[PDB]
RNA sequence: GGUUGCGGCCAUAUCUAGCAGAAAGCACCGUUCCCCGUUCGAUCAACCGUAGUUAAGCUGCUAAGAGCAAUACCGAGUAGUGUAGUGGGAGACCAUACGCGAAACUAUUGUGCUGCAAUCU
RNA sequence: CCUAAGGGGGACUCAUGGAGAACAGAAAUCUCCAGUAGAACAAAAGGGUAAAAGUCCCCUUGAUUUUGAUUUUCAGUGUGAA
RNA sequence: GAGGUAAAGCGAAUGAUUAGAAGUCUUGGGGUUGAAAUGACCUUAACUUAUUCUCAAACUUUAAAUAUGUAAGAAGUCCUUG
């Protein structure tokens, strides 16, 4: 069968970790302890 | 938590696009490429065959661009077709062909090139350009303008293109967008082009639908049934409309039931008028008063 | 006039998007695509990773996920099939501020399709995009514009429409 | 070291105006230039073809050639102790008609129009322009405008 | 370490601020610009006294720090730490350079300190306090003048505190409901904008 | 006067939030045999104008509206500046003479005009 | 440095933010809304660019031949570039 | 006609920067609530909104003075036709 793929729409050429991905920006998922 | 975006500084520095670009109606890239004339042809204008399709109409205008605004040479509307014998399906491919033929004939009548550059008098689906006639005026040259609507092979715009090309106008074009063109084998099937020129596809659809879905046939083709038009004589409608168009390509305006001032007075009743500065001042004062 | 009870203001499903984000490529992604085309009857499309993350084990331009878009009555049929898995019980925090909604099933076999051991089991995301008549205004090429405020789809209107249509319960 | 490239020092000159970026309005492409016309040169930064050199930005010249998309402009440049004849090829996006002629051309018509009227009337009419003359005598009425006596005011700190 | 201030007194060079072109710039000595009861509302301190430059000159940041400390110490010792609010109205943004720390080849200097460029009539420090505390604050600023080079004038402002309104028109606006508090400063009603919001924000406003 | 097509200047035209819109036009709208394009007839392509709606788009009006534009016994002849002095001052700088002359601020007003063709209660 | 990152045409809109979807979490993929460019355009910095000059798709070799004129540096010589 | 220097501006873009105020903490910590419920509380710090003090040779909406290009006719303007 056909094998289409989603085309590129963004402009970020470099293969680096993107923005809005910092450590400690998350809550405590184990708060209830 | 996030910065409010629509600030006053955002509006102050905002550069609004062109009026007819913000409307989403004029592609100024294509308009620049089309309108701009070779500077050594000083005041010789370029002529645009502006072809626009609405939900109920086809507009084919011949336009020249000027600094004060575009100027229309001739115009053909699809709703002029019932005068020439086409009452239903005014947005066909064949209706587009008839509109193109009508605008071409009317333009040549206005210019005076009727006997010379008659065009393709026998429509047989052959690809053809209007060559000049030796020791005579060159054929009227017009360039197609489709605006924002897409270039697809078999589109209705190239129906107007073929109608104008067969009418005697010299509109440069290639046949690889006409229906009946094979992409893999680089030649045009004239039979299918001739079929769409004389409304063959609609007749074929009526034939295929009449024996399969009677209710859909009644609903879709109600006008043909109520007019006693069978699939067999549909092509004759377009063939006779072609002859009628070529015989009398003149423009006949609709005789107006009312005068310009009557229309103006009737319309002026249903328009709100801007408030006087005193009126809004009084409104503000009343609001302050009622706020204690 | 601006009558709320107008014919053209009726909500309907614009599209239903089915998403399977398998974290790798190769055989598993191909089998997920096979699941999607079995479910929807139309060819799915594979989506590439937008960037490289060591934690997730993915690399940029690696085919990670597969998704498909269905429209028409088939969207309604698949949506009710999926709601059977969810037994018609959604949460108030399943509807976006723009009037769309979605959920996720953990087993694709629960939808009512034959299990196979080469294929395996894959979880799936269902998203339903709601809209009224006249959305073409925002999608057409010529004279494209926006949608007026009263015609817009919002959270509460979608919530009551869903409760009316499917007789389901929306956990608030 | 030193840098003396083609577009050196053109940071602000070749910028588009504030809230005036984007595409060119098409009245630019509709104007008709003839040989002998007088045009103001102003480089448009959005079109990099046919762009004038930074010296000619702000100069006015004579159109001497008309091409497909450009015009030839004559500029006189001081080089040492004399003027050198320069011939610059400019796309019409960087060229605008100079308004100095249309003002003078009207005066040519007005002078011709006024001279035939006096000839038709048999009188003589003087068409030379005149500089602002000293104002003549006049009488100032004080009725309702009695002079008010002003005096310098005392020093005061306002901060 | 420091050259005498006479070496950097005059505004001979163009402004040289911290930017992406000079990055190895040390910090200014003065880091605090509001002293005293800085959270006091406008009404408690109607009297304003300025130290005003009569010189087009440069004042080093450490001179600003010394003058600030001197004035604060005196006013606090005499009338208490809560009787006044002192604001330094000049910030050191100009970087001075030093060359030595061969000959005049490669003589471009390295950052040496920070200075504020003041004009004639420019305010250096302001102090808002009570009227009864006038003579104290002046004597506090009169000492601070000894830490500055050049000539400075002590001027009693015609305005109410740090507001731009004179002491008579501030009363005129307050008694008409035309002013509200926003902490250490005030907000004035504007006759432009949304009427409902303006009326809500200033409930005591007598419209004319 | 309304509307449509093609435009000129390119916010007095934009933006936000509300309300109204006769006729025509435009629009949304219905269908998939055909030309054609899609993961998806959503866009695009074709057909019907037939089944429906002014709900939206569009137009107009409202807002001590944001923005924009213009004006000024507004600020201010202020800042700045050309020219001059065997002017002042230790200097930094300043005043004067003959000329030119802002910006911000303040206040008020306004919120598209218009060309060609066609059409309309 | 690049057979495309050159040429033409077409389709689309970017950075980012918000609200939502099993694993999935601050960062995967999907949907909508907002988004005057706050992205990207080989390489310095500046300018320029939004139905594009950016991203993607299709076709191509005009990065071809002949020799003249002009601009910059300038002696109005050369070279380079345009 | 052209300019972007002086001046001005920063409750206008970029960058720098003082101080409080009011809100969101639902994606900050500290404590006190709970025999557990992340669901309230007081505080510091973050953001957001309306304000506030001070700035820029390699910032800017605005924008001088001086200097600078062009024109002010007979080789011009108009009328008819090769």
């Amino acid at each position: 069968p056909s094998a289409p793929s989603r085309e590129v729409v963004k402009k970020n050429t470099s293969s680096k970790k993107s923005d809005a991905a910092p450590a400690s920006a998350d809550p405590a998922k184990a708060k209830k302890k | 938590m996030q910065k409010e975006f629509r600030t006053s500084a955002y509006h102050s520095r905002f550069q609004t696009p062109f009026r007819r670009r913000q409307e989403g109606k004029t592609d100024y890239y294509q308009r620049k490429r089309l309108v701009t004339q070779h500077k050594a042809k000083y005041n010789s204008p370029k002529y645009r065959l502006v072809v626009r399709f609405t939900n109920k109409d086809i507009i084919a205008q011949i336009v020249s661009a000027h600094i004060t605004g575009d100027v229309v040479f001739t115009a053909a509307y699809a709703h002029e077709l019932p005068r020439y014998g086409i009452k239903y399906g005014l947005t066909n491919w064949s209706a587009a062909y008839a509109v193109g033929l009508l605008v071409a004939r009317r333009a040549l009548q206005k210019l005076g090139l009727d006997e010379t550059y008659t065009g393709v008098e026998e429509v047989e689906g052959e690809f053809e350009l209007t060559e000049a006639v030796e020791d005579g005026p060159r054929p009227f040259k017009v360039f197609l303008d489709i605006g924002l609507q897409r270039t697809t092979t078999g589109a209705r715009v190239f129906g107007v293109l073929k109608g104008a090309s067969d009418g005697g106008l010299y509109v440069p074009h290639s046949p690889n967008r006409f229906p009946g063109w094979d992409i893999e084998a680089e030649e045009l099937d004239a039979e299918l082009l001739r079929k769409y020129i004389f409304g063959g596809h609609v007749a074929e659809y009526m034939e295929e639908l009449l024996d399969d879905d009677e209710e859909k046939y009644k609903s879709i083709f109600k006008n043909y049934i109520e007019e006693e038009i069978e699939s067999e004589d549909v092509e004759e409608i377009y063939a006779n409309a072609h002859e009628a168009i070529r015989a009398d390509p003149s423009f006949k305006p609709t005789e107006k039931k009312f005068t310009k001032e009557q229309y103006k007075a009737e319309s002026k009743k249903y328009r709100q008028q801007k408030l006087t500065r005193a009126e809004r001042q009084a409104k503000v004062a009343k609001k302050i008063a009622e706020f204690k | 006039s601006d009558k709320s009870q107008n014919v053209m203001r009726e909500l309907r499903i614009e599209k239903l998007v089915l998403n399977i984000c398998v974290g790798e490529s190769g055989d598993r992604l191909t089998r997920a695509a096979k699941v999607l085309e079995q479910l929807s009857g139309q060819t799915p499309v594979q989506s590439k990773a937008r960037y490289t993350v060591r934690t997730f084990g993915i690399r940029r331009n690696e085919k990670i996920a597969v998704h498909v878009t269905v429209r028409g009555p088939k969207a309604e049929e698949i949506l009710e099939r999926g709601l059977k898995v969810k037994e018609y019980q959604l949460r108030s925090k399943n509807f976006s501020a723009t009037g769309n909604f979605g959920f996720g099933i953990d087993e694709h076999i629960d939808l009512g399709i034959k299990y196979d051991p080469s294929i395996g089991i894959y979880g799936m995301d269902f998203y339903v995009v709601m809209g009224r008549a006249g959305a073409r205004v925002t999608r057409r090429k010529r004279a494209r514009s926006t949608i007026g405020n009263s015609h817009k789809t919002n959270k509460e209107d979608t919530i009551q429409w869903f409760k009316t249509r499917y007789d389901a319960e929306v956990l608030d | 070291g030193k840098s003396r490239g083609y577009r050196s020092g053109t940071r602000y000159a070749f910028q588009r105006d504030f809230k005036k970026h984007g595409a060119i309005p098409l009245s630019t492409y509709l104007k008709v230039y003839k040989v002998g016309d007088i045009v103001d040169i102003k480089a448009n930064g959005s079109i990099q073809k046919g762009m004038p050199h930074k010296y000619y930005h702000g100069k006015t010249g004579i159109v001497y050639n008309v091409t497909k998309s450009s015009v030839g402009v004559i500029i006189n440049k001081v080089v040492g102790n004399r003027y050198i004849e320069k011939r610059v090829n400019l796309r019409v996006e960087h060229v605008k008609h100079s308004a100095c002629r249309q003002e003078f051309l009207n005066r040519v018509k007005s002078n011709a129009a006024k001279k035939r009227e006096a000839k038709a009337n048999g009188e003589t009419v003087y068409l030379k322009r005149q500089a602002a003359k000293p104002r003549g005598s006049r009488i100032i009425s004080t009725e309702g405008n009695i002079p008010q006596t002003l005096a310098p005011v005392a020093y005061e700190t306002f901060i | 370490a420091r050259r005498p201030a006479r070496c950097y007194r005059y505004c001979k060079n163009k402004p040289y601020p911290k930017s992406r072109y000079n990055r190895a710039v040390p910090d200014a000595k003065i880091r605090i610009y509001d002293l005293g009861r800085k959270k006091a509302t406008v009404d408690e301190f109607p009297l304003c006294i300025h130290l005003v430059s009569n010189e087009l000159e440069q004042l080093s940041s450490e001179a600003l720090e010394a003058a600030r400390i001197c004035a604060n110490k005196y006013i606090t010792k005499v009338s208490g730490r809560d009787s006044f609010h002192l604001r330094v109205r000049v910030h050191p943004f100009h970087v001075l350079r030093i060359n030595k720390m061969q000959g005049m080849r490669g003589a471009w200097g390295k950052p040496h300190g920070l200075a504020a460029r003041v004009s004639i009539g420019q305010i250096i420090m302001s102090a808002r306090t009570k009227d009864s505390n006038k003579d104290v604050v002046i004597e506090g600023l009169r000492r601070a003048r000894y830490k500055f080079p050049g000539q400075q004038k002590i001027i009693i402002s015609k305005k109410w505190g740090f507001t731009p309104l004179n002491r008579d028109e501030y009363i005129a606006k307050k008694t008409n409901g035309e002013v509200i508090d926003d902490g250490a400063y005030v907000k004035f009603l504007s006759r432009k904008g949304n009427l409902e919001a303006n009326l809500q924000q200033f409930p005591n406003y007598q419209y004319s």
